[PDB]
């Protein structure tokens, strides 16, 4: 997951 | 905890949905391609971002996409149409391509792990997002029965998603093109006359009627  | 309610945008929706989508309950929603899901899921990725009063849950957002269909441009859309900084609305979405099947089950792992960081701060995840929960498991897996692969692998998935919902106070958001009775609540989605979306629930004998929507600038509105 990262930051969108 | 008691359940939170995220308000989808559209008042029509809301009401059927005694309120918006909630806490604690996995929300599916299925339909033909064009009815509307993955709009449905962004607006949703903004709208719990908001405080209550505006219909939200002030909080953090965490996205699998497993057909490519995030798009960060729709986000800042709506978020800005919504009167929220796009660049904030993107930065607590944390977002994820699940490869297949067996890497979008791993993916519900590794979201734990943030959902617990993230716990017992100001922005706590309150939305996780599985769009679509089933496209992997239907190209890969063949067989229909309970003891063939892709139901197994799709119990415990779904199981995986029912745990954290419940555990840590959280609206899971799925979406599934057209087992069946897992989600807590499904809403069948259409697409009708000049552009309108349908939306009614599914083996909730809650509000009997449909609720009407459009596509706007600013997500979903009635």
């Amino acid at each position: 997951f990262h930051a969108a | 905890a008691t359940i939170g309610r995220i308000s989808t945008g559209s008042k029509s929706l809301d009401k059927l949905l005694g309120g918006g989508i909630e806490t604690q309950a996995i929300t599916e929603v299925f339909g033909e391609f064009g009815s509307g899901k993955t709009q449905l899921a962004h607006t949703l990725a903004v709208m719990v971002q908001l405080p209550p009063e505006e219909g939200g849950l002030n909080g953090s957002v965490m996205w699998i996409d497993t057909e490519n269909t995030f798009r960060p441009e729709r986000i800042r859309e709506i978020a800005q149409n919504r009167g929220l900084d796009p660049d904030e609305v993107l930065k607590h979405i944390a977002y994820a391509r699940a490869f297949n099947s067996n890497h979008q089950m791993l993916l519900v792992q590794q979201a734990e792990d943030m959902i617990k960081e993230l716990l017992n701060t100001d922005r706590p995840v309150k939305l996780l997002i599985v769009d679509s929960l089933t496209s992997h498991f239907r190209s890969e897996y063949i067989g229909r029965g309970a003891l063939a692969e892709r139901q197994q692998k799709l119990a415990k998935h779904l199981a995986d998603l029912h745990r954290l919902a419940n555990l840590y106070d959280i609206a899971v958001f799925v979406t599934n093109q057209v087992l069946a009775h897992s989600a807590t609540l499904r809403v069948y989605l259409r697409k009708g006359k000049g552009g309108k979306r349908i939306a009614r629930l599914i083996d909730a004998p809650l509000p009997e009627g449909e609720a009407v929507f459009s596509i706007t600038e600013k997500g979903i509105e009635d």
